[PDB]
């Protein structure tokens, strides 16, 4: 079976930085789409960035479009998510997925079992 | 109904293993309510083994998106195709089997197919 491997998720002060990094292990191709979704408690899961294998297709949110870096290593299962100037709102829980298409969650099959990232004040 | 049932009306047969006359395809475009539709397949496999398809092979749909799946296995489908004596009320089609790998688009909390794209 396909495991979503997943960490980096944790605690810092706003205005800090942290990094979550996402591997979809025991996969034998190439997941198209790979992306980053979160989730805070009673509130709709929403994306926050998405990109394909060869680099290109990069999608953000407009909350953390110039504070959040999506990459992945082209042509491979990862991808990573470099959180940087992070509010008290971006506190929640944050999935990886895979194989799906932009930030449409329905269309991504694969989920990571999500770390949850809090940033105080 | 939703995209997942209307995925099993429009190309599920799990009842054959394959096109069982050459009427086969005149008994189900009619009896499956596509009808002409010139084109249409149905998979000769169990809804199990179609919906295992969505967490294998990640390919391009033709529409775009990344979200299709291409079967490991080859599996048995009957193409059915417009004749050249069809014509709308009475849609005549060709029964061909074929044994192929398919290709999905997948969804849902149950990430399901919603969409036959192509069989190769
Ligand atoms: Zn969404
Ligand atoms: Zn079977
Ligand atoms: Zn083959
Ligand atoms: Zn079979
Ligand atoms: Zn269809
Ligand atoms: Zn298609």
């Amino acid at each position: 079976q396909v495991q979503m491997v997943e960490s980096g998720g944790g605690l810092v002060q706003a205005g800090g930085s942290l990094r979550l990094s996402c591997a979809a292990s025991g996969y034998a191709y190439t997941y198209i789409y790979m992306g980053w979704f979160r989730q805070a408690p009673g509130k709709e899961r929403e994306g926050v960035a998405a990109m394909d294998s060869g680099g290109g297709g990069t999608l953000y949110a407009d909350s953390v479009k110039g504070r959040m870096t999506i990459s992945r290593d082209k042509g491979k299962n990862t991808v990573y998510l470099q959180m940087d100037s992070l509010k008290p709102e971006d506190t929640a829980t944050y999935y990886c997925a895979a194989g799906g298409y932009e930030l449409r969650d329905r269309t991504y099959g694969q989920w990571g079992q999500g770390t949850q990232v809090t940033v105080s004040s | 109904e939703t995209a997942a049932a209307k995925f099993e009306r429009q190309h599920m047969d799990s009842s054959t293993s394959a096109a069982s006359s050459s009427n086969y395809c005149n008994q189900m475009m009619k009896s499956r309510n596509l009808t002409c539709k010139p084109v249409n397949t149905f998979v000769h496999e169990s809804l199990a083994d179609v919906q295992a398809v969505c967490s294998q092979k990640n390919v391009a749909c033709k529409n775009g998106q990344t979200n299709c799946y291409q079967s490991y296995s080859t599996m048995s489908i009957t193409d059915c195709r417009e004749t050249g004596s069809s014509k709308y009320p009475n849609c005549a089609y060709k029964t061909t089997q074929a044994n192929k790998h398919i290709i999905v688009a997948c969804e849902g909390n149950p990430y399901v197919p919603v969409h036959f794209d192509a069989s190769v």
